[PDB]
C-alpha cells in the first residue's frame, strides 16, 4: 500500500497473508469462512508452495494471536489467463478451520444485484495489505489500508495500456500518490455499508504503483459471486 | 416504497417487490422482527470489525 495508513487493531480482520517457502509474505487473501480464503489466481504462479497466515498485523512481531493454515485444495478459475489477468480469482480450502477471534473474522459476500446497485455505486472502497509502500520499495512489515475511489469504466479503459475486461474494475487516483502495489496482490477490496464490510474486489494488477494517469485494477467480485458459492460448496 | 431511498430502511440487502421492499441479510445474521435490521447470530459475524475484545 502506497500512502494510506496502518490498520488499527481489529480493523482489517479479514486480511490473510500467503507465505512462500520462507515464511515470507508475497500476496494477500480475504477470509470468507472458517475453511475458505479468496485470492488472485495469478498469485498461485508466484510460489511453488505456500501456506496462509491469519491474525497478523506486524510480520516482525510474534503477537500471539497469529495462526498458520495449510492449503488442502486450490480452486482456480478455469478461464484465468496470465496474458491479460482476465478471470483473476481463486478460492483456497484450508486443511484445518480458522478460529475467529480478535483480528480474525470473515468479510461478507453480498447478493449480486444489490452489490451492483448499492456497493459498486458508493464513492469508495477499502484496500489493504502488506505490499510495497512505493513502486520500487519494499514490503511493509505492518498491515496497511487505503480508501480508494471507484473509477468509472470509460476512464479506466482510456487510462490503461492493456485490456480492461468486464471482470475487472479500476479504483484509486489519477495523480494523488496512493494505490495498492505488488504484494497487496490477491488481497481484499471491501466496501462499507452501514458499518458492515462486503467483499467487492481482489487486488489484481497495475502498471507500476501510484503512477500518474494509472489506476489500480481489481477483479470484479460481483461477476463471480455464483462461482464463489459453487467453489465453497 | 423503494430500495433507492435509504436502502428501503434495510440494514443489508434490499429488493423491490410490486409495492413494497423486502430486506434480507448475509449468512451469520438473522433478519429482525421489524423486517429491517440484521442481527448477528455469533460473536464474529462476517463484515464486522473485531473491536470489542471478548
Ligand atoms: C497487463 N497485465 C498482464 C495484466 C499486467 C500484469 C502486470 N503485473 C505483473 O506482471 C505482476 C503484478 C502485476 O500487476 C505485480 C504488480 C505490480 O503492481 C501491482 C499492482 C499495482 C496496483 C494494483 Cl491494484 S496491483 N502488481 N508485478 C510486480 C511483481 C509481479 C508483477
Ligand atoms: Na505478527
Ligand atoms: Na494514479
Amino acid at each position: 500500500i502506497v500512502g494510506g495508513q496502518e490498520c488499527k487493531d481489529g480493523e482489517c480482520p479479514w486480511q490473510a497473508l500467503l507465505i512462500n517457502e520462507e515464511n515470507e509474505g508475497f500476496c494477500g487473501g480475504t477470509i470468507l469462512s472458517e475453511f475458505y480464503i479468496l485470492t488472485a489466481a495469478h498469485c498461485l504462479y508466484q510460489a511453488k508452495r505456500f501456506k496462509v497466515r491469519v491474525g497478523d498485523r506486524n510480520t516482525e512481531q510474534e503477537e500471539g494471536g497469529e495462526a498458520v493454515h495449510e492449503v488442502e485444495v486450490v480452486i482456480k478459475h478455469n478461464r484465468f489467463t496470465k496474458e491479460t489477468y482476465d478471470f483473476d480469482i481463486a478460492v483456497l480450502r484450508l486443511k484445518t478451520p480458522i478460529t475467529f477471534r480478535m483480528n480474525v473474522a470473515p468479510a461478507c459476500l453480498p447478493e449480486r444485484d444489490w452489490a451492483e446497485s448499492t456497493l459498486m455505486t458508493q464513492k469508495t472502497g477499502i484496500v489493504s495489505g502488506f505490499g510495497r509502500t512505493h513502486e520500487k520499495g519494499e514490503q511493509s512489515t505492518r498491515l496497511k489500508m487505503l480508501e480508494v475511489p471507484y473509477v468509472d469504466r470509460n476512464s479506466c479503459k482510456l487510462s490503461s495500456s492493456f485490456i480492461i475486461t468486464q471482470n475487472m474494475f479500476c479504483a484509486g487516483y489519477d495523480t494523488k500518490q496512493e494505490d495498492a502495489c505488488q504484494g497487496d496482490s490477491g488481497g481484499p477490496h471491501v466496501t462499507r455499508f452501514k458499518d458492515t464490510y462486503f467483499v467487492t474486489g481482489i487486488v489484481s494488477w497495475g502498471e507500476g504503483c501510484a503512477r500518474k494517469g494509472k489506476y489500480g485494477i481489481y477483479t470484479k467480485v460481483t461477476a463471480f459471486l455464483k462461482w464463489i458459492d459453487r467453489s465453497m460448496k | 416504497k423503494l430500495c433507492s431511498l435509504d436502502n428501503g430502511d434495510c440494514d443489508q440487502f434490499c429488493h423491490e417487490e410490486q409495492n413494497s421492499v423486502v430486506c434480507s441479510c448475509a449468512r451469520g445474521y438473522t433478519l429482525a422482527d421489524n423486517g429491517k435490521a440484521c442481527i448477528p447470530t455469533g460473536p464474529y459475524p462476517c463484515g464486522k470489525q473485531t473491536l470489542e475484545r471478548r
